[PDB]
């Protein structure tokens, strides 16, 4: 709980520190070598420093991609074409896809995840890489299956999901509401699962505006999701009671993205 | 220009005092050390920037700020017949008589530091 107290400035300080600032020139010259980098560091600030401050704000990374330049004297040498090249490069970077499901109850205040053994697993959502020529939807109704035993062919919505890229894949996690909250989960096929559960999406570290996290839970990909989430939750219940849901999904490296980086960048 | 690396050690110094207010230099940096230790090498979780640093106290050390979580190692190294290089490894005696192994994945790095170390516990 070091970051706890620390400002965003002094939070974007360490990571800067930590991951890209103390790189050889070279590598800081690279646009592959420094953009790992730097997808370590914000998945190292979605993951485990927003978790200890709340009031930090959540960030796509191209974005946070930018506040880390402003902490890094040695990215400060160089020209519009090169950081521009760069940011291309954090949109299209060739990255491995991974897909899943957020299953919620039918109330949307209850989430199913999914945790290994090992103390060193934090639990996170039902997700997994695309076998070949498997088609998106297909591929998260597959890990849902071999991790949760639950089929949700019948309520996966193609038009329903959450696009973000986080510590370097392409994670689209499809938001599946109305899951019976009686299911019983099995995971015969995934010997490595010791425990499938129901949590509260207010105990879950960021969720609800200034809950503390106790100590005695571990998360893996989740915190990231959850600023989509509540947006995609205050949608599809505008939706809920005007029409009926079908587009809604959020793009976290898309409009939302492009609009914060034209309003720092300017 | 200087002035970046001026720049780049303030903000160095800031992070680790910020975590570690006693710390008062820097003397040299490695971007890529990976922790083990014994029992023949096992991996450590920590693995991340590593900061050779002098307390206010004089006391030379090292900080690691871990790549993998935000749980960081600082150790002292209070004597140079403490540390040797044996299999690319900077292997340090711990106090509390623990065999750390230090990897440099640059070897220049390596040679660099031990020898430092042994030069600002000299002195
Ligand atoms: N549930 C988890 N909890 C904690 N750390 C994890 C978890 N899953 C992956 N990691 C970490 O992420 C890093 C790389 O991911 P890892 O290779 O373990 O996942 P994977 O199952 O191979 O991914 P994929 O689904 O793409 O095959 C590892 O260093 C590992 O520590």
């Amino acid at each position: 709980m070091s970051f706890t107290n620390a400002t965003f400035s002094q939070v974007l300080d360490d990571l800067s520190a930590r991951f890209i600032l103390n790189l050889p020139a070279e590598e800081q010259s690279s646009v592959e070598r420094l953009c790992f980098q730097i997808e370590q560091a914000h998945w190292f600030y979605e993951d485990f420093i927003r978790a200890q401050n709340d009031q930090l704000p959540s960030l796509g990374l191209r974005v946070f991609s930018a506040k880390l330049f402003a902490h890094c004297p040695l990215l400060w040498k160089w020209s519009k074409v090169h950081e521009e090249a760069f940011d291309d490069f954090l949109r299209y970077k060739t990255r491995i896809p991974v897909r899943g499901a957020i299953m919620l109850d039918m109330s949307m205040q209850q989430c199913v995840l999914v945790k290994g053994w090992k103390a060193s697993s934090g639990w996170g959502f039902p997700k997994g890489k695309i076998d070949k020529d498997e088609s998106d939807v297909d591929c998260a109704i597959r890990e849902v299956y071999e991790e949760t035993g639950f089929d949700c062919s019948s309520r996966i919505n193609p038009n329903e999901f959450i696009d973000m890229t986080i510590r370097g894949q392409n994670v689209r996690l499809y938001i599946i509401p109305g899951i019976s909250l009686d299911t019983r989960f099995e995971s015969r096929t995934r010997k490595e699962i010791s425990k499938i559960e129901w949590h509260n999406l207010m105990d879950l570290p960021t969720f609800k505006k200034n809950k503390p996290q106790t100590m005695k839970n571990k998360f893996y990909m989740v915190i990231p999701f959850l600023a989509p989430l509540k947006k995609w939750i205050k949608k599809r219940n505008i939706a809920n009671n005007t029409t009926k849901e079908k587009n809604i999904s959020v793009d976290v490296d898309a409009d939302a993205s492009s609009q914060l980086l034209s309003l720092l960048k300017s | 220009m200087e002035d970046e690396n001026i720049l780049r050690n303030a903000v160095n110094l800031q992070v680790l005092k910020f975590h570690y207010p006693e710390i008062e230099s820097i003397i040299d940096i490695a971007s890529h050390v990976a922790v083990y230790q014994f029992d023949k090498w096992l991996k450590t979780s920590i693995e991340g920037t590593f900061f050779l640093v002098k307390d206010q106290r004089a006391r030379v050390g090292y900080v690691i700020l871990n790549r993998n979580s935000p749980e960081n190692l600082y150790l002292f190294i209070n004597h140079p017949s403490n540390v040797h290089l044996v299999d690319r490894y900077l292997i340090h005696r711990t106090e509390n008589q623990h065999v750390v192994g230090l990897w440099m994945f640059d070897p220049n790095d390596m040679s660099r530091i031990f020898n430092i170390v042994k030069e600002s516990l000299l002195r």
